[PDB]
RNA sequence: GUAGCCAAAUGCCUCGUCAUCUAACUAGUGACGCGCAUGAAUGGAUUAACGAGAUUCCCACUGUCCCUAUCUACUAUCUAG
RNA sequence: CAGAUCUUGGUGGAAGUAGCAAAUAUUCAAAUGAGAACUUUGAAGACUGAAGUGGGGAAAGGUUCCAUGUGAACAGCAGUUGGACAUGGGUUAGUCGAUCCUAAGAGAUAGGGAAGCUCCGUAUGAAAGUUGCACGAUUUUUCGUGCCUCCUAUCGAAAGGGAAUCCGGUUAAUAUUCCGGAACCAGAAGGUGGAAUCAACACGGCAACGUAAAUGAAGUUGGAGACGUCGGCGGGAGCCCUGGGAAGAGUUCUCUUUUCUUUUUAACAAACCAUUGAACUACCCUGAAAUCGGUUUAUCCGGAGCUAGGGUAUGGUGUUUGGAAGAGUUCAGCGCCUCAUGCUGAAUCCGGUGCGCUCUCGACGGCCCUUGAAAAUCCAACGGAAGAAUGGCCUUGUUUUCACAUCUGGUCGUACUCAUAACCGCAGCAGGUCUCCAAGGUGAACAGCCUCUAGUUGAUAGAACAAUGUAGAUAAGGGAAGUCGGCAAAAUGGAUCCGUAACUUCGGGAUAAGGAUUGGCUCUAAGGGUUGGACAACCAACUUAGAACUGGUACGGACAAGGGGAAUCUGACUGUCUAAUUAAAACAUAGCAUUGCGAUGGCCAGAAAGUGGUGUUGACGCAAUGUGAUU
């Protein structure tokens, strides 16, 4: 597992071949992980805030596969 | 409280059988077997331990990238600092001894 | 305080062995443990490992000298040297 | 031992083969006298000794 | 029980099996005087209330046993502070 | 009677015991440089060898014909010291530590693993403190006298090689072991020949010395030089016995 | 047969003789020594410390004894197998 | 055949006898059943008491493992039950082992012995060659000679060396092997991306040294693998203990803001890092130290450059995170024949502690006539082989020791027991058999004693209390009168404070001897840390000494736990042996002495040998004897 601390960092991974799928996991605290799994890592990059899970969200390459937790 | 099995059938407290203690998210105690320590490369003229690497067991450094494994320096790697320093100026000075012996020769 | 009048070191041993065996091993022991002078650094730093080795510490003259069992020099050793040296100024000359 | 080696893992499938009883109809047969054997080994009493 | 312990009951003679030394460590107690006391003169050396001269003598002091415990080694200091004040007053004056 | 202790030394049990030892301590193959000249080599350790009372010193030389270090390893003499220029030939100067032939050394010097014969790389003066003197030479037919730590006077060819000094180690014997287990220790990285029963207190099918209703030998312990094995035990061809009072 | 040592784990005679301890000792210890047949690395003498070694005694202690008694468990005993 | 302690087989009296008594212990109800002291369930009473009657392994066994049945034989009583019997089922790996490596050793080959079976030998008296170069070879590459160079059989470790896996779940029965999720290693090809190179193979830093990469052939050199033992000191992890909150439970005449349980976080990845715990540990730079300083529990360090100031490296079982709450745990409800056993809510939080325990790491100290494997394998350097981009730019090689990606990882073992019933001992035998984990109290303590988790409640049973036993207790007064002899037993015993003879090798003797004390409660004094403005309100603490009071004139209250002294013989001491009648004064030993021998040798071996040991040796040595520390 590998922890991506930039969004520009994080869409760059996805908008690659190996990135199959993605995941969105809710936490408690109002704090939201995303999740890419690659071939060898996966790629958890946690945003802290509501507006800015929205608009990553809707910053994702359309053809990508986003899995709701 | 809980008490451990080695992992392996191993049975015998030997530097091959090293182990440490993990509590796991099922709350479980239970062994975890461990390899040797590493060790640091020792310079060739001084055994001093040399600046700059990591300790690793010998196979692990055929992983490393190759600056890793070494010092940008003459000898990086295979001599400590002084050790080259020394041997930087004695390799002058002698040179110099059998350019002063020559030109006296004649 | 003193702790002991004679036996010294050789108290370890307490009443065992004999009185002049654990004197003689304790004239030994008192040469073997201590402390001699490196003459090519000027330390008082060349203690012995293992009979006939007596090594040097410091970042300085880290070199090992071969010399007596329970000394550094033996009286033999330091005669033969002058002796050999005396025959190589005759010979030289 | 449960470190064993295929030799010793053979032999062992063998010897649990050879300690079965005797289909009836064997002993059934005219001219037989396969009623009971004496070749019954079992692990504690008998040992393999390999 | 435990409580009544920290009060001091039930540690009389009558309750001690082990002798003094395996109850409590006659050397965990000189290491534990001993780190208190160098404790101690490095604090003072590092505000200037003792100079280095009076810290190596006290230092020494407390390696050979002088001082029972803190206070002892804060009233030697203040005798000490006071008599060199006192030549200081004498010479100046 | 059955096979005497002494006859079962054969080999077996009684092999030396030799896995932490690191190598035989010899002079170095008498070559050309040896012969006409000098070679250098540096003392890179002096360390102590199990069951051998003398240190032993690794001294690096260069390969004559080859690119590539061999390494040597000599019998310390005293005063030696690692970082150490040591010179070994015909031409290498009268300093402690070098190794000239014995030819090429003066009347009354003080050395140390001398050769029996030219070339056998060192056989005279190697345990822990001891020498060979020499005594004379004999120039028609190049012939060297030497003195012996036995007090034997021997002659070896006046090309023999020798080491100038004292085997290092220095007086070893002076000191009483004291205790079982150090003689114990010190024979334990030797060989299989301590601690040692006495003939008599053996049985007659044991030893000669065995049986009797008091300990004793029954008959002479001088027993002559040409006696089978199993019956050469005891005071071995002596040509007295008793305690000297004064001898040479 | 020197220095030593001894009725000694070596003395037959022998329960040697004298002294000591005991109420009383063929014991023990100390002396003595023409020692059947002690004695010098076939090692003589001495010896602190150590000893599940041998030997004599004293204090403590006590069913070893005077002189036996009492109690518990398991047997023995009777029953089934 | 009457005999032979005759042979083989069968069968008697002894006899319903000896006996089936070690390892604390069983009881009530129910179910099942023809039948229950022995099966199963619930309840009670107990035990092992973490150096286990607990949880695993190595060796050995070999199916004993699991389910369903059975109950003739076996389970020295019983049997509805079993390790017995019958029918079936069960062991899943690139990452755990083996496999690879070498060790003591074994052992082909050369060669030599031997009538021969075979013996010696292991680069050995051998033409004992896998590896290093492109000279041909189109043309973008491993087949022909070449000149070359100190190479090498193999076997030998399921505890030595060694590439790589963790968590959660799952079965009647396997699991680091299956499933879910998350990783890692090795090899191959080269699939993209990046980097350097306009002529050549990067930059930064005074330096220690740093980075995402940063061409490097032969040869050489260096390193890792790779190493004893004891002692204390410092840190970490798990455990232990403690203060709150929460959830559930136990108790509740009275008391108890109570008592108990749960409150978890892996491999791997990243960044930091002496902060928060453990460094001035090593090194570098500035600077130049006597009024010498620094400094550890332990006295080592400095003009060969101290102290100080600032840097560099080593880096996790530390921190902050990813993994990861979605898992696990605890609790509360809903459908209610319920089905795929689904669905819905809460909590899983915040603090502290250490001469503690187990493991481990770090820096050290002591000791040795003792100085404590090897090899496979991996890495680094020194060196400079070789390369071909060029038309100021669309144009190659290298690097895959830089990132991402692809393919591949065979074969054998894997159930279960590991022992008062799975092994050996004729057996389900009180014997024997290597090792890992290890809770609370008391206490010095892995002692004894009690308990928690786990396990077990299995050792034919019932009744009775005769003699004589075995095992265990007690005894008036006397106190060794007993006896070969204090044999056996008693007495002593922990700790603190007093006190301690001869003799002595000066170390000891010594816990000599010989005295006193010891509970509970309530106080007093002294001895250390965090922390707010000469000081200080808490928090976090543990000792030691003393006083008063008090009661069974008691208190190491069980447990635990020396009797002591005066002498003689003898062996100096520690050590060793007659497995199963001798443990000693016997043997050994240090010490002392004597003997042989300088290698064409001494001692020992072999049938022989081009053979072996001492010998990786050399008189401060090897070999052969005697005596037995010292004096
Ligand atoms: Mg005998
Ligand atoms: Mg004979
Ligand atoms: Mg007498
Ligand atoms: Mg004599
Ligand atoms: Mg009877
Ligand atoms: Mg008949
Ligand atoms: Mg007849
Ligand atoms: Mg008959
Ligand atoms: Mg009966
Ligand atoms: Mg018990
Ligand atoms: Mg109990
Ligand atoms: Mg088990
Ligand atoms: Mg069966
Ligand atoms: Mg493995
Ligand atoms: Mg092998
Ligand atoms: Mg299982
Ligand atoms: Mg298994
Ligand atoms: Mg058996
Ligand atoms: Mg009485
Ligand atoms: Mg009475
Ligand atoms: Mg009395
Ligand atoms: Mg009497
Ligand atoms: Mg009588
Ligand atoms: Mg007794
Ligand atoms: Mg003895
Ligand atoms: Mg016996
Ligand atoms: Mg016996
Ligand atoms: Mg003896
Ligand atoms: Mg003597
Ligand atoms: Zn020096």
């Amino acid at each position: 597992p590998r922890q991506i601390s930039d969004i520009k960092q994080f869409l760059e991974i996805a908008r690659r071949k190996d990135a199959t799928s993605a995941r969105i996991k809710k936490n408690t605290n109002k704090d939201v992980k995303f999740k890419l799994r690659c071939s060898k890592y996966l790629y958890t990059l946690v945003v802290a805030d509501a507006k800015k899970a929205e608009k990553l969200r809707q910053s994702l390459p359309p053809d990508l596969t986003v899995t709701e937790v | 409280a809980q008490r451990v099995t080695y992992r392996r059938r191993l049975a015998y407290n030997t530097r091959s059988n090293k182990t440490r203690i993990i509590k796991t998210p099922g709350n479980n105690i239970r062994y975890l077997h461990i390899k040797k320590l590493g060790t640091i490369p020792r310079c060739g003229d001084t055994g001093v331990p040399l600046q700059g690497i990591p300790a690793l067991r010998p196979r692990e450094f055929a992983r490393l990238s190759h600056n890793q494994k070494k010092v940008q320096r003459a000898y990086g790697g295979c001599l400590s600092a002084n050790a080259v320093k020394d041997r930087i100026v004695r390799a002058f000075l002698i040179e110099e001894q059998k350019i002063v012996k020559q030109k006296l020769k004649q | 305080t003193k702790r002991t009048k004679k036996v010294g070191v050789t108290g370890k041993y307490g009443v065992r062995y004999g009185a002049s065996l654990r004197r003689d091993v304790r004239k030994i022991e008192v040469q073997q443990h201590s402390r001699y002078q490196c003459p090519f650094c000027g330390r008082n730093t060349v203690k012995r490992t293992a009979a006939g080795i007596w090594c040097c510490n410091g970042k300085g003259c880290k070199k090992v000298l071969a010399g007596g069992a329970w000394t550094v020099t033996t009286a033999a050793a330091t005669s033969a040297r002058s002796t050999i040296r005396r025959l190589r100024e005759m010979v030289e000359v | 031992p449960s470190h064993k080696s295929f030799r010793t893992k053979q032999k062992l499938a063998k010897a649990a083969r050879q300690n079965r009883p005797i289909p009836q109809w064997i002993r059934l047969r005219t001219g037989n006298t396969v009623h009971y054997n004496m070749k019954r080994r079992h692990w504690r009493r008998t040992k393999l000794n390999i | 029980t435990h409580a009544a312990k920290r009060l001091g009951r039930h540690t009389g003679y009558g309750k001690r099996k082990g002798t003094a030394e395996a109850r409590m460590p006659s050397t965990v107690v000189w290491m534990r005087r001993q780190r208190v006391l160098r404790r101690l003169l490095r604090k003072y050396r590092e505000s200037g209330k003792i100079d280095k001269h009076l810290y190596h003598t006290l230092y020494l002091e407390a390696k050979g046993n002088t001082f029972k415990h803190k206070r002892a080694l804060i009233e030697h200091i203040q005798r000490a502070k006071a008599e060199a004040n006192r030549t200081k007053l004498i010479q100046e004056q | 009677g059955r096979v005497i202790r002494a006859q079962r030394k054969s080999g077996g049990i009684f092999q030396a015991h030799t896995r932490l030892r690191k190598g035989a301590a010899q002079l170095r193959t008498l070559d050309f440089a040896e012969r006409h000249g000098y070679i250098r080599g540096v003392v890179q350790k002096i360390i102590h060898d199990p069951g051998r009372g003398a240190p032993l010193a690794k001294v690096a030389f260069r390969n004559p014909y080859h690119y590539r270090t061999d390494v040597e390893t000599f019998v310390a003499t005293e005063g030696m010291y690692t970082g150490q220029f040591v010179y070994c030939g015909k031409n290498a100067a009268l300093t402690v530590g070098n190794v000239l032939p014995v030819g090429e050394m003066p009347e009354g010097t003080i050395i140390s693993n001398v050769e029996e014969k030219a070339g056998d790389r060192g056989a005279l003066g190697r345990s822990s403190g001891n020498y060979v003197i020499i005594v004379g030479h004999d120039v028609d037919t190049g012939k060297t006298r030497v003195k012996l730590p036995s007090g034997a006077k021997k002659v070896v060819p006046s090309s023999a090689r020798g080491v100038v000094g004292i085997v290092a180690g220095g007086g070893r014997i002076d000191k009483p072991l004291l205790k079982a287990g150090r003689a114990f220790h010190k024979y334990r990285v030797k060989r299989n020949c301590w601690p040692r029963t006495r003939g008599v207190a053996m049985n007659p099918v044991d030893h000669p010395h065995g049986g009797g209703n008091h300990q004793h030998v029954g008959h002479s312990t001088t027993v002559p030089r040409q006696s089978a094995p199993g019956q050469k035990v005891g005071l071995i061809a002596a040509r007295r016995t008793g305690l000297l009072r004064g001898a040479a």
